[PDB]
């Protein structure tokens, strides 16, 4: 088939679209799905030079986070659970101190090979404060193209038809890091899509496994966190779990790496597993999306059983309006629809 | 619903 024979390495893909190609989003996914960069659960967007979401980034010490985290990470060789310890609210000022003081800032080193080794020698000591989750966006209200805070899906749906508000879901959210501030494997809520801007500051360094070996990441990590497994369905999606490349090298788990330097857009395809860190203080914001295509896997998302407060998007609307033929049998429950990985 |  035409789909299986592009990026056949399921290779994380860079863009340099022109101004032109960056204007309209959804085509512009569309694109890069027709090269096949969905196969890597990960694709990096180079926004072309004269694009700016912000004039300047110099009136935002003020800005309150308000449930930083101090990340608190246990184990050893390859494998971890990261803790969340919320501290009291802090300003960007009072952050931006603390991730550059002698104490949380990043190690000197040569090539990110390095660093990269630092960290996970490194992660278990001196727990590092997170600026997760924060309501909100940096981009000037006038920027047109890519506006994280408005990207036009059809995500939109969701509130058009309900006036349910998810954040950081169908709402921006802002992520100060400092270094060894990390994110653990997952999914998106749903198993969307995701977009991440880092706005400034040091990179952030991903690493993804391909949608089409999505499930034999879970089938190690349910083998290496057995109580976990029993316990709930979906347990990555506590994001809780951190797994090393050398742990998925031993295991023969495919996956690639990509460093997302100040000014780039990464984007992450319907189930694809990611996890990675921040190099030093830097700020991202991030939201989730949809395309037509994700509407399957949000159908057959496999969502945490344990926790009340999960993300829940009733697949109602989106059955009916997007695969009307379908419907009747997918509410009878005899929808036996097999996802194609590699299909735009 | 939920929160991310
Ligand atoms: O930046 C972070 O901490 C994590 N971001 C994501 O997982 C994403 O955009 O999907
Ligand atoms: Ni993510
Ligand atoms: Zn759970």
């Amino acid at each position: 088939s035409e789909s299986e024979t592009l990026n056949p390495s399921a290779r994380i893909m860079t863009f340099y679209p022109t101004m032109e190609e960056f204007r309209n989003f959804s085509r512009y996914i569309a694109y890069i799905e027709s090269q096949g960069a969905h196969r890597a659960g990960l694709a990096k967007v180079v926004p072309p030079k004269e694009w700016k979401p912000r004039a300047s980034y110099d009136d935002i010490d003020d800005l309150v986070i308000p449930a930083p985290i101090q990340q608190l990470v246990t184990g050893q060789s390859g494998l971890f659970t990261q803790y969340n310890i919320q501290k009291k609210a802090m300003t960007v000022r009072e952050f931006r101190k603390i991730a550059n003081s002698d104490k949380y800032c990043t190690p000197r080193y040569s090539e990110f090979e390095e660093l990269e080794r630092k960290y996970w020698k490194n992660l278990t000591f001196n727990p590092p404060i997170y600026g997760a989750d924060v309501n909100g966006t940096l981009y000037e209200k006038h920027v047109d193209e890519w506006n994280i805070g408005r990207l036009r899906t059809i995500l939109d749906l969701v509130e058009k038809e309900s006036g349910i508000t998810i954040e950081g879901v169908n709402t921006p959210y802002l992520y100060f890091g400092m270094w060894k501030t990390s994110f653990a494997w997952h999914t998106e809520d749903m198993d969307l899509y995701s977009i991440n801007y880092l706005h400034f500051g040091e990179p952030k360094s991903w690493y993804s496994v391909p949608p089409e070996h999505g499930k034999r990441l879970e089938r190690l990590a349910k083998g290496f966190f057995p109580g976990s497994a029993q316990s709930c369905e979906a347990f990555l999606r506590h994001k809780m779990t951190l797994i090393s490349p050398l742990m998925l090298k031993k295991y023969g788990i495919p996956f690639d790496k990509v460093t997302q330097e100040a000014g780039e857009f990464m984007i992450t395809f319907p189930y694809g597993y990611h996890a990675g860190f921040n190099h030093g203080f830097n700020c991202a914001e991030s939201t989730n999306f949809a395309t037509r295509r994700w509407i399957e896997y949000g159908k057959q998302a496999v969502l945490c059983s344990c926790r009340k407060d999960m993300v829940k998007i009733s697949m109602d609307v989106f059955v009916r309006k997007f695969q009307p033929e379908r419907y009747k049998l997918w509410k009878a429950g005899k929808d036996n629809t097999v996802i194609d990985h590699t299909l735009p | 619903g939920g929160v991310k």
